[PDB]
C-alpha cells in the first residue's frame, strides 16, 4: 500500500497504518 | 515535503517512516 | 462528525477534515 | 492526551483544533 501515489485521505491513512502506535505529523 | 514526495511522486515505507513520531 | 467518540482511523480522518492546509499531529 | 479526550470521551472541535499545526 506504500509504493505509489497517496493523496490526501489516503496519505493519511498510510502513516497511520505505518506509524502505529508511535502516531504521525501531516504537514503539508 | 510529504506530499512532494508521496502525492506528487511514489512514496516509499522509508519516507513515510520519517514522519512517525 | 466531530462530536463524538473518534478512535485509530476515524481519528485521524476527522483531523484531516478539520486541519485542512494546515495538517496537523496524532500522538496516540 | 487525544485518545482519553477525543476516542475514550466524546471528542470536539475545540479539542481536535489544537492538534493541527
Amino acid at each position: 500500500f506504500v509504493n505509489q501515489h497517496l493523496c490526501g485521505s489516503h496519505l493519511v491513512e498510510a502513516l497511520y497504518l505505518v506509524c502505529g502506535e508511535r502516531g504521525f505529523f501531516y504537514t503539508p | 515535503g510529504i506530499v512532494e514526495q508521496c502525492c506528487t511522486s511514489i512514496c516509499s515505507l522509508y519516507q513515510l517512516e520519517n514522519y512517525c513520531n
